[PDB]
């Protein structure tokens, strides 16, 4: 025996270390027949396109429409108000904002006070 | 009037005629990359008369030429400095850069674009010369990026190639990270030395402050790769070799060195900033030579070995010796840049092949390689009298013979063994074993490019170490008296070293094969830290710009909160307002009870 | 790269391709030939014990602990062919790869400079374009109802005609344009 | 395992059309049709027009320009040792102290 | 570069050299057309350390989809002439 | 000023009585002169500025946009004459008339002597171009886009102009000279600080704040060519140019109340940039860009000290002119593809190297390379922003990181790679492209040498 691999989000299975693969079934061999038959189908739709000596243009790629309207114009539609979103929302767009208000303010209040005390050395400080 | 000046300006003017040709006619022959060497062959022989005159004499020079804007008290202009340092390593990077050039001649002699890449490596070249001249801080910014742009561009010549596209962007990524510690230093040398001039803020800062020596450190870090952010010089080696030879190997990744050299009158005033340079150099240095000693490909190894020399130079920044990490830095450029044209010629010759398990007997098949390669890893390890040793050996000592931290010397001498190991492990696995090529033997060096290209480097990395000690003035006080013992450390720990990584390579030819332990894997990785840093930052920094950013705040929040309520808001008082049905009942009872309020509530 | 791929892997295509990795990684631990030679000679053994074996639930057993093992020591940096997916020239010569279709971009005054190329691209566009319309009727009448099952193409059957979709894969540009 | 016959079949005939196309690509002794029209040595030449022409610009722009403007270049003051003299003064810089030498 | 245009007749010499260094294949009796599985009995695994020794010797590895269906030397020649654009 | 001023009013007359198939050259010709008769207006003082008469005064503030704002008309007609090839004369004349009107209100409102007459004519560089974007646009949402650009707008203008005439009550005149030189403090009031907020926001939108960006995507995608450029280059200073003329009566609740939007600009920056580096469009990365750069601008305008408004100042003139390079060459990939997208079309430094190399300026001068004016603005605005406060520098930092890492990004994906193999309507660039291209990018390599010319007031 030897140690085993641990898969993670951004080091994930290898092809040969699946158990899925090994575990072969008339159904699973179908479903890899049929999933080889669409793509036959879209190949030969592409090369039917691609090789016309008449065209003279792009071939439009509805799948790539698809993406960019659902990447760019098909959120809002479907956005919901939820206790994720609303919370999610709330910490991203106001949380950090906050934050760095906060950190500026204490960080010229600091210099304000060092200042109005005389204790900052402001010697060859000229242009601002 | 003090040819000093017109010489000293005329050799930078001069390296820039060819970019003013590269228009013309002469551009679309093939005669522009011997233009091109011609010009940089004369800029490098009209430079050696001002470093005989600061030999003989000492003599400095500020030329402030040409009057920028001038901004209320501040005033900016073009101004050059010609101290030691700009005059003493401009005829190096000169001669390097005719070498390289004369190298590429061949090793480009089938690219279709090979005018574009003489001019690309000019560029570079005046850019590196105005970084290494520069008296303000402004125009040193301006070398800085230069540089940086020029390395992106040449990493990914091939731009059909993702990786060169990749590994070109990873060199901007850290190279932009240190800019960052770069600007903090400009902003605030400006705010409160209230100039960008070296005179100026050398002047008002008797006691530097912490700020902008962090920012110059950083700044350092990131263009001379240290161990935060190394990564990118090894992977900068997608290039061609006559890049890696010129670029990443001797004159722009010095670059940050150099600034740490720049500023030393401040440095030697702060001491926790020291600490922390000779702490990073020492890691640095160590890490590198670490992953070095167990690579394959014969440019990721020669990479490694720059970065620990990198490192190096760093320690001996942090110990207090600007000077001694100069001499290093002119002494690595000559046997570096030998040592990567000799694995160019090898990589030629084996049709483009760069792993080392496919490289066998080359001691009789190629004999001028061999001797160079042997020279140059004779210099690099640290053998008396030559290039390597008038620099190295002086490291070592001052290393030893200094108020130090305990862990960063045992690191140096450490680095130091393992630079021998993997010098012994290139020729061995290169030069020694049986022949491991294809059949079909393709080997040839009779080219008398080449030859001449290699055997200039190789009086250079045989001579000019003691050259240029016996010349220069002494600048700083020797350790004359030393132990016998730790006289011989550095001699001892390389033969060590020699021997031992000798000994581990001699047993592969055993019959017996056992699996690899957790240190050669980690060795191997490069401490997997190109892994984990480059999956997951970045991931988890795109995936929230698609995330939280674009979709969630832009695409939906703030276009719920202004326009979509409004929206809304509006349909539904618009709806209310206009539903009436038309029966004049309810709008009379909506009228009377309309006077009704007016008479009572209006009085 | 040229053949079509098929819906799944038999299981001796999964021990030939597991022979294959094997067996290369196993070189790049042994630097030396003879070292190679006889470990790969001892692997070759170690694999053809088994090769009588008739039970398909034992052999499925087999070839997945060796694909572990083969996991656990897969010398994380391994030999790779220049021009190989892994190579340090994988891509280097895809920037000089021009399509053949800018030639006919091309000013006049260019094309005066080679008249012959020109002219046998003419006579290599006419047959082209002749026989495309036959080309496209074959596939259509060869085609099985219901789409294509597998992504491979048939062969030119009659006399005159020519292999359907030939196109683009005769006019590749070069392996090294430039 | 290995080809079917119509893989061969069609392997034959587009590798056979691919040589052809790749013997096409081929030029003849006059296909670069360049059309002529028009309206020491080389070292000596160069050296005057790449080095002496750059020397005398930048010498006149320094000498006659730059250093107008006072503070525009600006020396090292070269140092002085003990039994030299100074060509505008002609006076001579006193000795040392006599340190006893010894080895 | 610098290298030699080679032709296919280099490159089936150079296949026949690789084979007939194959001792378990009779030199007098191998063929340029000759079966691996049938005409020579040769087992698959053979068939692929042939296809190892090709690898090697022209530098260049072959996708397995493509070795694994490789049956003859004059395929592997073919193979070979259009991977490196042949002429003559 | 009126040197300036008729002959773009005559440029009208010229266009309609043009012949059918003359209207661009003249255009062109006649615009060029005009806008080498505009760079007069550079010779500044030292002293107050020039006040040509009662009603128009040019500054060295307003100089360098009104120079930019002349030579944009030229560039705008070049890249218009490709896609309204097909388009009627009167059409044509009309689109011209667009433009021409729009130059005009644009060169009254950067000289504007009175606050009510800047207003009017601010308002008025609306109408046209709400006419362009809803009438010569390619997509379906071109219209909604026009909403937005349109209320967004009057969200923030309507309460100004209140503000103004209410100024004029109290103060009696709105002239900027009188303003100046009798300004007085504001108590720290809470209807000192409406009259604050009503001031500064309708010039916050326009710029636009990071909370009020959303119309600027949309109006710079649906936008034809000319809108783009007219958009990212010169309508986007507006705004900076109010808040520069108009916080002079803010002082000294400006320290106060510069706060949230200090904080939404310094953070918005970093947002926008990220967004940046996720999008599929290259019309919206640029327009982010924009946005993010006039993040910067605010953030310089915001801190209201010299070098804060001089690197404002060189930023705007810097950010206008690569912007609308950028745009100009996303165009002209699009007339090619029709997609207007990154992904779709590859490896385009292969087939058109002339134009990857105008692609590779672009970008790099986008990047902030030393010694460019964008380098310079964004130098001068860091460095104040390190004198209000040393942590800023961390985000500053950050959001050149980001910037640099975009650029590059849109520079190998549409340059560099592999090209797509079914495309092949790519036609090598014109003349005119070309053209467009260097008369985009010579003003700024050979600003960069005169640094002084686009430094404002303040230098
Ligand atoms: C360096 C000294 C120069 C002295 C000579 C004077 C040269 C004047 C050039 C002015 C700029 C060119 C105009 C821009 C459009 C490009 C034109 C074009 O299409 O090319 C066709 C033409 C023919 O090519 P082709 O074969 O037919 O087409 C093939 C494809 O196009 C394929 O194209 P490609 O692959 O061949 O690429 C084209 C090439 C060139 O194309 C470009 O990309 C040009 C871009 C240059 C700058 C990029 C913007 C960044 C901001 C810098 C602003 C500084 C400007 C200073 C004043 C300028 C005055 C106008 O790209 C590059 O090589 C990359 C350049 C990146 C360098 C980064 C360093 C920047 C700072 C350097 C220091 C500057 C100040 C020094 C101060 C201290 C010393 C005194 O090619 C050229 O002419 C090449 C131009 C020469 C290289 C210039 C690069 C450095 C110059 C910097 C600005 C001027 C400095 C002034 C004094 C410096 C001392
Ligand atoms: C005061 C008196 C001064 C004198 C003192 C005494 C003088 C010297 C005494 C000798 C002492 C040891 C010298 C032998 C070195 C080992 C070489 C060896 O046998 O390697 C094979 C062997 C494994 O080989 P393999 O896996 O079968 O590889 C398959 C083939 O060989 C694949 O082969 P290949 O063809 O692919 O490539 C072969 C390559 C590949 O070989 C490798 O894999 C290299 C990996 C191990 C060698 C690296 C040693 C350097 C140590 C620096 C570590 C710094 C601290 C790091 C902290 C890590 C924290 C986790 O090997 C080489 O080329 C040579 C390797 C380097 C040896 C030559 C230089 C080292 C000697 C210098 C050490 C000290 C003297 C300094 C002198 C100055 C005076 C003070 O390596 C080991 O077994 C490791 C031995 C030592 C490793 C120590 C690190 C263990 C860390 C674990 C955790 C520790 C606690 C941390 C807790 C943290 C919690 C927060
Ligand atoms: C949405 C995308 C961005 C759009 C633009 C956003 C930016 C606009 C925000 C305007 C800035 C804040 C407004 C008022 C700031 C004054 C300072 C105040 O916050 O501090 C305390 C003020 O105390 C409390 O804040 C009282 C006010 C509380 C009521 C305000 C609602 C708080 C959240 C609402 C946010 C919604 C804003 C957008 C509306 C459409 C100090 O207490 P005090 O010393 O006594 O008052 C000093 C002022 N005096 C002298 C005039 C009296
Ligand atoms: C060249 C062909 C002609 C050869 C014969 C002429 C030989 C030289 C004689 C010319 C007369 C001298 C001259 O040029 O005048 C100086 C003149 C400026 O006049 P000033 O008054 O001194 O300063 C401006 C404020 N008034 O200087 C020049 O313009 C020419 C030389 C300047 C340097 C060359 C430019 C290189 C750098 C380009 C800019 C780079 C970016 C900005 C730099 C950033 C530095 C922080
Ligand atoms: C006191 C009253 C204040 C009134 C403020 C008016 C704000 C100006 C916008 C008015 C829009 C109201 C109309 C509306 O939204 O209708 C919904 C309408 C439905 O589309 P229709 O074309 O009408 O029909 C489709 C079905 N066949 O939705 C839309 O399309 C809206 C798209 C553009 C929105 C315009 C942007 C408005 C928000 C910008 C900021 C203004 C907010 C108001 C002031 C803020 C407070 C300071
Ligand atoms: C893109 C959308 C942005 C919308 C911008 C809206 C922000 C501007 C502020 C709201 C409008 C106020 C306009 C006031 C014009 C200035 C006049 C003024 O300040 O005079 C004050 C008047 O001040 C007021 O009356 C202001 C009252 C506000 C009424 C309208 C409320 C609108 C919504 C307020 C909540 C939003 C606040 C922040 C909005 C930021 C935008 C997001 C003094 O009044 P007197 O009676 O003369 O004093 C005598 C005694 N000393
Ligand atoms: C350094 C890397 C380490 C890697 C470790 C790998 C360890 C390998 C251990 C292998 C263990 C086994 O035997 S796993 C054994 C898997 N099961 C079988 O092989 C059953 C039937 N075999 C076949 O059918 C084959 O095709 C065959 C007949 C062989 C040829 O066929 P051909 O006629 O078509 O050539």
């Amino acid at each position: 025996s030897f140690p085993k691999y641990k898969p993670s989000r951004l080091a994930t299975l290898p092809a040969t270390l699946d158990p899925a693969e090994y575990d072969i079934s008339p159904e699973t061999r179908k479903a890899q027949a049929e999933r080889l038959a669409i793509r036959s189908r879209l190949k030969r739709e592409y090369l039917l396109q691609y090789n016309d000596p008449n065209r003279l243009g792009v071939i439009e790629d509805p799948a790539l429409i698809r993406w960019t309207y659902a990447r760019s114009a098909n959120i809002y539609p479907n956005f919901r108000p939820t206790p994720k979103t609303s919370l999610l929302g709330a910490l991203f767009g106001i949380g950090p904002l906050f934050f760095w208000y906060y950190v500026f303010k204490t960080d010229r209040d600091k210099k304000e006070k060092l200042i109005q005390e005389g204790k900052l050395d402001q010697t060859f400080n000229i242009s601002y | 009037m003090n040819p000093f000046a017109s010489l000293t300006l005329t050799t930078l003017t001069i390296l820039t005629i060819p970019i003013m040709m590269s228009n013309s006619n002469i551009y679309k022959t093939n005669l522009y990359p011997n233009y091109v060497k011609t010009t940089v062959s004369y800029a490098f022989t009209l430079s050696l008369v001002p470093l005989l005159m600061f030999m003989h004499t000492g003599q400095e020079m500020i030329i402030s030429n040409w009057h920028w804007m001038t901004l209320q008290t501040v005033e900016l202009s073009l101004s050059f400095k010609m101290d030691y340092f700009s005059v003493m390593f401009i005829p190096v990077a000169l001669f390097v850069t005719w070498s390289i050039m004369e190298f590429s001649m061949w090793y480009m002699h089938s690219d279709p674009f090979i005018n574009r890449f003489f001019k690309y490596l000019l560029l570079f070249l005046i850019t590196m010369m105005i970084l290494v001249t520069a008296n303000n801080l402004f125009q040193l910014f301006i070398g800085w990026e230069g540089v940086g742009i020029m390395s992106f561009l040449l990493i990914g010549w091939w731009h059909g190639r993702t990786d060169a596209n990749t590994a070109a962007l990873q060199a901007i990524l850290y190279n932009r990270i240190g800019d960052i510690g770069f600007v903090l230093s400009m902003a605030w040398f400006l705010t409160h030395s209230n100039a960008w001039d070296l005179q100026q803020i050398f002047m008002l800062n008797n006691e530097c402050p912490n700020m902008p020596l962090i920012g110059l450190l950083l700044a350092a870090a990131g263009k001379s790769a240290q161990f935060g952010l190394h990564p990118w010089l090894p992977s900068a080696m997608e290039g061609p070799t006559p890049v890696s030879a010129l670029l990443h190997s001797s004159t722009m990744v010095v670059a940050g060195v150099f600034l740490l050299i720049r500023f030393y009158p401040l440095m030697e005033t702060n001491k926790l900033v020291q600490t922390m340079t000779l702490c990073l150099g020492a890691i640095t240095t160590l890490f590198t030579a670490l992953c070095a000693i167990t690579q394959n490909d014969i440019k990721k190894i020669v990479a490694f070995s720059t970065s620990s020399q990198l490192g190096l130079m760093m320690v001996t920044i942090g110990i207090n010796q600007p000077h001694l990490a100069f001499l290093h830095i002119c002494m690595h450029a000559f046997f570096k840049a030998m040592l990567f044209m000799c694995s160019g010629s090898i990589i030629h010759s084996l049709n483009d092949e760069q792993d080392i398990r496919k490289m066998g007997g080359l001691y009789k098949a190629m004999p001028f390689t061999t001797t160079a390669l042997i020279i140059g890893s004779l210099a690099l390890t640290g053998m008396p009298y030559l290039t390597g040793f008038y620099s190295k050996d002086l490291i070592i000592e001052a290393v030893n013979m200094s108020y130090t931290n305990a862990w960063a010397l045992l690191m140096t001498l450490i680095a130091t063994s393992l630079t021998a190991a993997y010098s012994t492990r290139i020729i061995f696995f290169a030069f020694l074993g049986k022949p491991r090529f294809p059949p079909l033997v393709l080997i040839n060096e009779n080219n008398p490019l080449l030859i001449n290209s290699i055997k200039r480097l190789l009086i250079g990395s045989i001579f000019a170490g003691f050259i240029i000690s016996n010349n220069i003035p002494p600048m700083t006080v020797p350790n004359t008296t030393m132990p016998l013992y730790m006289k011989m450390t550095a001699l001892i720990v390389t033969i060590m070293g020699f021997m031992l990584a000798l000994e581990l390579n001699n047993t592969t030819y055993y019959l017996k094969f056992k699996y690899p332990s957790q240190t050669y894997k980690f060795s191997n990785m490069l401490g997997y830290y190109p892994s984990i840093m480059h999956r997951l930052p970045t991931y988890h920094n795109l995936s929230m710009s698609q995330k939280s950013a674009s979709s969630l705040l832009d695409l939906i929040w703030l276009e719920t909160i202004l326009p979509k309520t409004t929206s809304f808001i509006q349909m539904k008082m618009s709806i209310m307002v206009s539903n009436q049905k038309g029966l004049i009942k309810l709008y009379f009872l909506s009228f009377l009870i309309t006077i009704m309020i007016s008479m009572t509530l209006f009085n | 790269a040229f053949s079509a791929p098929a819906a799944y892997l038999t299981h001796q295509q999964k021990v030939l391709r597991l022979y294959k990795r094997a067996l290369r990684h196993l070189e790049s631990w042994c630097v030396h030939r003879d070292k190679y030679r006889y470990f790969a000679c001892l692997m070759r053994a170690r694999f053809d014990e088994h090769k009588n074996e008739k039970d398909m639930v034992k052999a499925t057993q087999l070839l997945r602990q060796a694909e572990e093992e083969f996991w656990y020591g897969q010398h994380p940096q391994p030999y790779i062919f220049p021009e190989s997916p892994g190579g340090t020239s994988y891509e280097r010569y895809e920037c000089y790869k021009v399509p053949e279709w800018c030639l006919d971009d091309w000013h006049p005054s260019e094309k005066a400079m080679y008249p012959d190329y020109f002219a046998k691209r003419e006579q290599w566009k006419r047959l082209r374009r002749e026989s495309w319309e036959r080309e496209v009727k074959q596939l259509q009448e060869e085609t099985p109802p219901g789409g294509p099952r597998t992504e491979a193409l048939p062969p030119a059957r009659k006399e005159g005609d020519l292999p359907p979709l030939w196109w683009h894969i005769v006019t590749r540009p070069r392996e090294r344009p430039m | 395992s290995g080809y079917t016959p119509d893989e061969k079949l069609r392997l034959q005939q587009l590798r056979e059309l691919r040589r052809r196309w790749l013997k096409d690509q081929e030029l003849s002794p006059r296909e670069p049709v360049l059309p002529p029209r028009r309206v020491t040595y080389r070292h000596s030449i160069f050296a005057v027009t790449h080095v002496l022409i750059p020397v005398w610009i930048i010498h006149y722009y320094l000498k006659y320009h730059v250093t107008a403007k006072p503070y525009t270049v600006v020396e090292r003051k070269p140092r002085i040792f003990p039994g030299d003299t100074i060509l505008e003064t002609g006076e001579v810089i006193p000795l040392m102290k006599e340190f006893p030498d010894q080895h | 570069s610098d290298a030699p245009p080679l032709t296919l007749e280099a490159i089936k010499d150079r296949v026949l050299y690789v084979l007939k260094l194959y001792d378990k294949i009779d030199p007098e009796k191998l063929s340029v057309n000759s079966h691996f599985m049938k005409d020579l009995g040769l087992d698959s695994l053979d068939q692929v350390e042939i296809i190892m020794a090709m690898e090697d010797e022209f530098g260049f590895e072959i996708p397995d989809i493509d070795a694994e269906k490789l049956m003859c030397p004059q395929e592997i020649v073919d193979y070979i002439a259009d991977k490196k654009d042949v002429y003559e | 000023m009126l040197k300036i001023i008729i002959p773009t009013t005559m440029l009208l007359p010229m266009t309609w009585m043009s012949k059918h198939n003359m209207i661009w050259i003249n255009a062109t010709v006649h615009s060029l002169l005009i806008s080498l008769i505009s760079l007069s207006l550079l010779n500044q003082l030292g002293e107050n500025s020039l006040n040509f008469s009662l009603t128009f005064f040019s500054d060295s503030l307003s100089a360098p946009l009104l120079v930019l704002t002349t030579w944009l008309l030229p560039l705008m007609l070049m890249a218009s004459q490709s896609h309204l090839s097909k388009e009627t004369t009167t059409r044509k004349k009309l689109y011209i008339t667009m433009l021409i009107l729009l130059q005009l209100f644009l060169i009254m409102t950067f000289t504007a002597t009175e606050l009510i007459l800047f207003y009017i004519l601010f308002e008025a560089t609306l109408v046209p171009t709400l006419i362009i974007i809803t009438r010569w646009g390619n997509q379906t949402e071109r219209l909604n886009a026009g909403l937005y650009f349109l209320f967004y707008t009057l969200a923030g203008s309507l309460p100004l102009l209140v503000a103004l005439v209410y100024i004029q009550n109290t103060t009696g005149s709105l002239n900027f000279l009188i303003i100046h030189y009798w300004s007085h403090p504001l108590s720290n009031s809470w209807s000192n600080i409406f009259m604050w907020l009503a001031c500064i926001m309708a010039f916050m939108v326009k710029m636009p704040l990071y909370g009020l960006h959303l119309w600027l995507p949309k109006a710079h995608v649906e936008a034809p060519i000319a809108g783009s450029m007219v958009l990212a280059a010169v309508l986007l200073k507006l705004g900076g140019y109010g808040m520069m003329r108009i916080t002079t009566i803010l002082n000294p609740l400006t320290n106060y109340m510069a706060y949230p939007f200090l904080m939404l600009s310094m953070w918005g920056m970093i947002m926008t940039s990220s967004i940046c580096l996720r999008q599929t469009d290259l019309k919206s990365l640029i327009a982010y860009s924009s946005v993010s750069h006039m993040a910067l601008v605010i953030v310089a305008i915001m801190i209201q000290t010299p070098w804060s408004f001089m690197g404002a100042t060189a930023l705007m003139i810097a950010h206008g002119l690569t912007s609308s390079m950028l745009f100009c060459l996303a165009n002209t990939n699009y007339e090619r593809v029709h997609s207007r997208t990154m992904i779709l079309a590859r490896g385009l430094q292969t087939l058109l190297p002339l134009m990857a190399t105008w692609w590779l300026v672009a970008s790099l001068t986008n990047l902030a390379l030393p010694p460019s004016i964008n380098l310079i603005g964004e130098l001068f605005i860091i460095t104040a922003s390190f004198s209000w406060s040393n942590i800023t520098i961390i985000l500053m930092g950050m959001n050149m990181m980001i910037t640099a890492l975009y650029s590059l990004y849109m520079l190998i994906t549409t340059q560099r790679g592999k090209y797509t193999h079914h495309i092949n309507n790519i036609k090598p660039s014109f003349t005119r492209e070309n053209a467009l291209m260097a008369l985009h990018i010579l003003p700024l390599l050979l600003l960069t040498l005169n640094p002084k010319m686009i430094l404002g007031p303040l230098y």
